[PDB]
């Protein structure tokens, strides 16, 4: 045998959801990258091989039907006839094996074309190359060819920004760059001239806010549904949460499935990523229980976005993370891979939590989590397998978490600059590791986790909260002040306060008692700061 | 712009009858709570503090009536207010002679021992008393002539029913 | 013209221009380049336009729209987001720009570097609404907000081009207004109705004669002229195009933000971060358009003007070459270390790469022994309100709150004029010193006319041609600007083989992609540019291409490249509208050939 | 199914559509300057009621014109000192002088539309207060609610050896009330 290998995948993705900085158009967009390598594919699959994977895909709802071999059969040993094999289908990729060319060719002919229709706007193509079952690892490097030759013939590939090109004449978007070309209506509900992609993004917002709330009964369908049923809401946050070491691992992965052998790699392959999209919608289902004023936005592979209850996000986003790690811990098909890749049979993920107030625009606090995001994510390569190399990350998990309030600069490198009001002094340590410190033990970067774990952060935010106030507001503000002076004049103050209220005692980080500073890599950081903003956004139904 | 049918200037000169504190962020070295004063170091009272003072006072005297109340201060929330009509300006204050500040001594005595309470022990800057400051008032009238409330507001002053500041039933404003 | 100045006395504590707050403040205000406060021209513009409608509306007895408010469209310009429904007269732009107030500039020196100053020219004032009932605090509601010390005198550069054919009587009419609601304004910045922002507002040489004027006159007014364009007027008289090419480097420095539109969408609008050639194309019609056709010059190719790039190795910073992979952990040229050429560097074992993908890389000979050194522009967003003016705050009617990023002050471009020698033999035979025509201070870009765009132009002396070497075995080429090939239906929706076809016909050599598996050979990304023509009162077509930075190189299968033939086609550029910069291309360029996975940075 | 393109090179406009005349009947034609961005009608024969004049390059003169109708478009671009190429568009085989025949097969031909600038204020009006007054040549009046529409077809094929397909081309058809 020897088979051809097909990768679909749809390119510029944060571009085509979030260009238009509409939260309806966001939705929509993730939506259709979703339905173009799953949906999309699956009718296309099927009019090129006459096959059903359609049928069973809208019978299920999800993807778990292709790790059957009675529903996705393997196309190695002649006894089976099946000339299709889909390895992978997930938002933005999909992967499948193939016999002959001229369906290869016909299978991505027939899905590309069907986006330029039905999904204008979206980038995706596909490549195929050969795959050969006469090496033993011919599979593994078939994936491996196909990505590099994919990035090699998108550059010479015509690209989805060349359509729907601007007239003198024709008039312009509200929402988009684009000419506009249909009538829509505003939030307001005000018709309004907007793009066939902008047209095409908020009809397909409708059978995404379908699938979304079809996870769990209790979500919440609409931001306008959240505003019906919770007129309560003093605060709303936007989290973002991805997941770690995927890449890493499926770079590598033919290491880590054991049995050097075809039939095992497409088995671990799919498997595992199938796993991974269960874990992340599991640990999503454990975690609302903090709660549902709870909306989702992106809920599938490794990786999540909500709209979130604010002063529940933080509570909700580490309970996440914990029922992420505690998921991808016990999930069988994770757990030998990420034993073998990083020496601990768990995965990590991270979290961006904007925490916004509810009228706020959605973009700036999503691209808001997009920075938070990456400053959970330096945990990366602080906390790193012990004589790894090169020096892989140790699966951790942590947060980054803003509080808007629009006074901070909504952008996050001016954010922290506000909070470092002398060059060796910074009045934050927000990148809080989540992750148990008996897990990171065995990590180097270990003392670095324990000065960042959110668990201090929790601790302080329940001496603030403990009661009369047992250290008076009086008195937190006053050291809130001192601590943008220097280090010698905040120490000052706290000297003048930390034993009229013995509870300071625990708010110290000097090793003293005298200081709320401690000495980090050079810099005088402090957690009090930032349990003054957190105090009342650590709130739980539990 | 606003449409103004006829703008008004309203002034004259507010004497302190008692004495004053309107209190900056407070605490100067010399009293723990501390006059403001404007960026010139001069003491003055904040035009926010003597507009809702006098906003205060009209709350009042109309029943707690919101919709004539937000019909000369503005509202951030009706579709039809806005900004206010009543502008009210900061005004130095002018002390005396070149009397200066009065510092002013508190305590709080324990109801059980009858002596000064452990802590409870403060000082107040305030204006003297004699003090004069602008009525620093301006009015843009959209209807013809000038608002009762805003009449009644003027007889108020000139009765002495505004307070302003702090400490206003322990001696001042 | 110049000479007109708005001055700013501040007689309150004042609050302006920001929804953002420090540590200890929920309010902060606006600080310009040297982190002072300042009066935003927007705002400026916004104030005392306000304060000419007051004039306006009481001049008309109250009259919403008529005779003076005529007049103030006039001298601000209408305003089209407002009007609805079929408006037929094109938007009068403003007769007058107003620029940021900002302090003395030899005060604004004292205090350089002088952090702890600089933070003392404002200071908290407290905030707290009180219960109607109980007398007391609310909760919540304490705030603690930013306000600049009143004595501050501000000047803001003011332009008023009036137009050419103004009457004498038409010119006090508007010295009348301008007159009269400046001294009608007395509050400006937020909380004005509650002390703030109280102040002075005068403008240079309209005293009060101009408002007595305007009180003794206002009854015999007319009407203000219609609007128009100035329009393009071609001679034809230019001679044809002779080699060699002559190169004017324009150094530009942005002495205010500039805002460059990349999208416009919604409440916001993107920047560049370079200038593009069309925005200089106006300064070139000013200044040399005198000495031959621009306007023929322009339609024959015989003009180039190139994008200003950060100024880097004091020459053009040139768009980083998408041929450079970063490693993924700990490379690429931010961290100055780790940086590939793909096109001659295989991907090293275990380390994945990445793509450079934006920022400018100064120069690079063929034995550099360093990384090129890398420019980044600065640019700040910069946040606006419109006023609905009945209710005299922001709402939903009039758009609220929009956003332009802008090129902060103080960036320094170059620029490259580009003349054939029969243009220069043209211009230095009415002016020997016509170089010295070419310093000059311009407004370019999105909202030019107010708080932004000021930026100072200065010509170097000739610059050398481009030295491309005309290797016979390989050619490369990297893409300086955005190259706007059609394919071969006019439409620009061209391929990598029509770029091939392009230069195998322009250069008279086959070629073919190299074969070499560990390397790369192609490294582009499309671009699509949407623009405005401001001749047209429509957007220009869309211009689609490819981003600067992306980069091909070729095996050379027959036929000799010839290194005369790429000089040219390295001035004159390839593809559609060249002359407004699109089409810059680097020929055999060093940093295409090297390998640089060994290689680090440097009162 | 074939997108049939003919190619001329060296040609000036005023010649280009005097060529294309007898498949440009009734066109619509947009014409770039460096001043003005017209819209102009050819009449039932083709042939523009100015059109030396109106399509010369001489003085601040066209630099590149489209002209459509239902049965094909027409490009022009400049490329030297008047002289251009042209390419006329059409979905049926037609003979033409000079010009060059090709083709390329597309897999399906997808409608667009394309809304214009204005509100309504033969030749019709649209406004808008962002850009003025806009004139089409359109032949029925209009109602104020209507909005004028230009219409295309995009024309998909397969780029890639390996089956991407991609819209090669988008042919103007006519302006159209919505």
């Amino acid at each position: 045998f020897q088979g051809f290998l097909v990768l679909i995948e749809t390119s510029g993705n944060q571009h085509f959801i979030f260009s238009t900085n509409k939260l309806r158009e966001n939705i929509g967009a993730s939506e259709l990258t979703y339905l173009a390598t799953t949906e999309i594919l699956f009718q296309g699959v099927d009019r090129v091989f006459q096959t059903n994977y359609y049928d069973q895909w809208s019978d299920t709802n999800s993807l778990n039907f292709l790790a059957d071999s009675k529903l996705n059969p393997a196309i190695d040993d002649p006894k089976n006839n099946a000339d299709i094999e889909i390895l992978l289908a997930t938002s933005g990729k999909a992967i499948a094996l193939v016999k002959e060319e001229g369906k290869a060719k016909q299978l991505i002919k027939e899905v590309t074309k069907q986006a330029l229709i039905n999904a204008p706007g979206l980038e995706i193509g596909g490549i195929y190359v050969n795959c050969n079952w006469q090496d033993k690892l011919g599979v593994a490097k078939a994936v491996k060819e196909a990505h590099k030759q994919f990035e090699v013939n998108r550059a010479k590939r015509a690209g989805a920004n060349g359509r729907f090109l601007r007239l003198p004449i024709a008039a312009g978007c509200s929402v988009s760059e684009l000419p506009a070309s249909d009538f829509d209506y505003n939030a307001d509900g005000d018709k309004i001239p907007v793009s066939t992609v902008s047209k095409v993004k908020r009809e397909t917002a409708k059978s995404a806010k379908k699938r979304l709330r079809s996870v769990d009964g209790r979500l919440v369908n609409d931001l306008a549904q959240l505003e019906k049923s919770f007129d309560e809401l003093d605060w709303l946050a936007v989290v973002h949460a991805d997941g770690n070491g995927l890449g890493q691992i499926l770079l590598s992965l033919e290491k880590y499935i054991g049995e050097q052998t075809n039939r095992n790699y497409i088995d671990k392959y799919r498997r595992l990523s199938l796993a991974l999209d269960n874990c992340t919608i599991n640990a999503f289902k454990m975690a609302i229980a903090v709660f549902l004023p709870i909306v989702p936005l992106i809920l599938g592979g490794d990786d999540l976005t909500v709209i979130c209850r604010g002063d529940y996000a933080l509570e909700f986003t580490r309970e996440f993370l914990e029922a992420f790690e505690g998921q991808t811990e016990t999930h069988d098909d994770i757990k030998v891979i990420a034993q073998k890749a990083f020496g601990v049979d768990r995965l990590s993920a991270c979290a961006g939590i904007s925490i916004i107030k509810p009228h706020f625009p959605f973009s700036v606090a999503y691209t808001l989590a997009e920075r938070l995001i990456k400053s959970a994510k330096e945990v990366k390569q602080k906390v790193t397998v012990t004589n790894s190399s090169p020096i892989t990350p140790f699966p951790c998990s942590a947060i980054d978490f803003h509080i808007l309030y629009d006074s901070s600069g909504i952008d996050f490198d001016r954010i922290r600059e506000k909070l470092r009001p002398e060059d060796n002094t910074e009045l934050y340590n927000r990148p809080y590791v989540v992750t148990a410190a008996e897990n990171l033990s065995q990590a180097q970067g270990y003392e670095w986790s324990q000065a960042h774990s959110l668990q201090t952060l929790a601790d302080r935010v329940s001496y603030l909260r403990s009661e009369k106030s047992a250290l008076p507001s009086s008195q937190s503000h006053a050291l809130r002040t001192a601590l943008y002076l220097e280090k010698n004049e905040a120490d000052a103050q706290y000297s003048l306060i930390s034993q009229r209220y013995k509870i300071l005692k625990n708010f110290a980080e000097d090793g003293e008692n005298k200081s709320l500073f401690h000495l980090e890599n050079g810099k005088y950081v402090t957690r009090f700061l930032d349990a003054l903003d957190a105090k009342d956004f650590f709130a739980n139904a539990n | 712009a606003r449409k103004v049918t006829t703008r008004w200037k309203i002034t004259g000169t507010l004497i302190a009858e008692t004495p004053l504190h309107i209190g900056g962020v407070g605490g100067d070295a010399d009293t723990d709570l501390a006059l403001a004063v404007n960026g010139a170091g001069e003491y003055y009272v904040p035009g926010t503090s003597l507009a809702g003072a006098l906003r205060g006072w009209m709350t009042q005297l109309l029943n707690n009536d919101e919709s004539q109340i937000k019909d000369l201060w503005g509202d951030h929330l009706d579709a039809k207010r806005g900004a206010s009509f009543v502008i009210v300006d900061d005004a130095v204050i002018h002390i005396p002679n070149n009397a200066d500040v009065e510092i002013r001594e508190g305590v709080g005595i324990d109801r059980h021992f009858g002596t000064a309470a452990n802590g409870f022990k403060y000082s107040r800057a305030v204006i003297p008393k004699g003090s004069k400051f602008k009525l620093p008032l301006t009015f843009d009238s959209q209807d013809d002539g000038l608002p009762n409330a805003l009449i009644q507001l003027l007889c108020a002053l000139e009765a002495g029913d505004i307070r302003l500041g702090a400490a206003k039933t322990r001696g001042l404003g | 013209m110049r000479g007109i100045e708005i001055t700013i006395t501040m007689q309150s504590d004042w609050h302006v221009g920001t929804g953002m707050g420090r540590g200890e403040l929920d309010s902060v205000v606006q600080r310009d380049g040297d982190n002072l406060p300042y009066i935003p021209g927007k705002t400026l513009t916004g104030i005392l336009r306000d304060s000419c409608e007051q004039v306006a509306l009481g001049l008309d007895n109250g009259q919403t729209r008529g005779l003076w408010h005529g007049w103030i469209n006039f001298i601000f310009g209408d305003q089209p987001a407002l009007a609805q429904g079929a408006i037929e007269p094109e938007p009068r732009p403003a007769l007058i720009a107003i620029g940021s107030a900002h302090l003395d500039p030899k005060l604004k020196a004292a205090f350089q570097g002088k952090k702890q100053l600089q933070e003392a020219i404002a200071f908290m004032k407290p905030g707290v609404a009180i219960d109607a009932i109980t007398g007391t605090a609310k909760k919540d509601f304490l705030r603690f907000e930013e306000v600049v010390r009143l004595g501050a005198k501000l000047t803001a550069e003011v332009e008023l081009n009036l137009p050419d054919n103004l009457s004498e009587t038409n010119k006090k009419v508007i010295a009348g207004i301008l007159a009269s609601g400046a001294k009608l304004t007395e509050r400006l910045g937020g909380k004005r109705r509650r002390g703030n922002g109280r102040c002075e507002l005068k403008f240079s040489g309209y005293s009060d004669q101009q408002i007595q004027w305007l009180k003794d006159n206002y009854q015999s007014v007319d009407q203000p002229p219609k609007y128009q364009q100035n329009k393009l007027q071609s001679a034809g008289d230019n001679p044809e195009q002779q080699p060699p090419w002559h190169i004017i480097p324009l150094t530009i420095k942005t002495l205010s933000p500039v805002v460059l539109p990349a999208r416009t969408v919604g409440n916001v609008v993107e920047c560049l971060d370079y200038i593009p050639g069309r925005y200089l194309l106006g300064y070139i019609h000013k200044t040399l358009g005198e000495y031959f056709d621009v306007s023929q010059a322009i339609a024959a190719g015989d003009l180039i003007i190139t994008n200003a790039t950060i100024k880097i190795d004091g020459k053009a910073g040139r768009a980083t070459p998408f041929c450079l992979f970063g490693e993924k952990l700990d490379g690429g040229l931010g961290k100055g270390k780790g940086v590939y050429n793909r096109f001659q560097e295989s991907e090293p074992d275990g380390i994945q790469l990445k793509g450079e993908r934006g920022g400018y890389v100064g120069q690079f000979e063929q034995e550099q022994r360093n990384l090129p050194n890398t420019g980044k522009i600065n640019s700040e967003l910069f946040t606006h309100n419109t006023i609905q003016d009945d209710v005299q705050r922001p709402t939903s009617d009039v758009g609220g709150v929009y956003s332009y990023e802008a090129i902060i002050a103080g960036q320094t471009f170059v620029a490259e004029l580009r003349l054939p020698d029969s243009l220069v033999k043209q211009i230095t035979s009415k002016n020997k010193n016509w170089q010295a025509q070419l310093k000059a201070t311009i407004r370019i870009g999105q909202s030019k006319k107010d708080q932004y765009g000021k930026i100072e132009v200065t010509s170097g002396n000739s610059a050398d041609l481009p030295k491309p070497t005309g290797n016979n075995k390989t050619l490369s080429i990297w893409f300086l600007s955005d190259i706007l090939l059609r394919g071969d239906r006019l439409n620009f929706n061209a391929t990598p083989d029509d770029l091939k076809k392009y230069l195998e016909n322009a250069l008279d050599i086959k070629l073919k992609e190299r074969s070499d598996n560990d390397l790369i050979c192609i490294a582009l990304r499309s671009q699509r540019t949407e623009s405005w023509q401001v001749r047209w009162g429509l957007p220009r077509p869309s211009l689609v291409g490819w981003q600067a930075g992306s980069c091909l190189i070729y095996d050379i299968e027959s036929g000799t490249v010839n290194a005369e033939k790429l000089q040219e086609l390295m001035i004159t550029g390839i593809g559609d509208r060249c002359t407004e910069g699109y089409g810059q291309i680097g020929f055999n360029d060093p940093l295409l050939s090297a390998s640089l996975g060994k290689l680090t940075a440097k009162n | 199914k074939n997108l049939y393109h003919y190619h001329q090179y060296e040609i000036t406009l005023e010649s280009a559509v005097d060529s294309c005349k007898n498949h440009l009947q009734a066109a619509i034609g947009l014409l770039y300057s460096p001043q003005k961005c017209e819209l102009v009608k050819l009449d039932n024969s083709g042939k523009l009621v100015d059109s030396y004049n109106r399509l010369k390059f001489n003085n601040l003169g066209v630099f590149e014109a489209r002209f459509f109708n239902l049965n094909c478009e027409l490009r022009w671009v400049n490329e030297s000192n008047g002289n251009g190429t042209a390419v006329l568009l059409s979905e049926s085989d037609i003979t033409l002088t000079g010009f060059e025949k090709g083709l390329q097969e597309f897999i399906t031909a997808i409608d667009q539309q394309y809304l214009l600038w204005g509100e309504p204020a033969g030749w019709q009006r649209l406004a808008e207060a962002r850009i003025g007054k806009l004139d089409i040549p359109l032949d029925n009046p209009l109602k104020p609610k209507d909005r004028v529409f230009l219409t295309s077809e995009e024309y998909i094929a397969e780029v890639d050896d390996f089956g991407n397909c991609a819209v090669i081309d988008e042919r103007l058809i006519k302006l159209e009330v919505k």
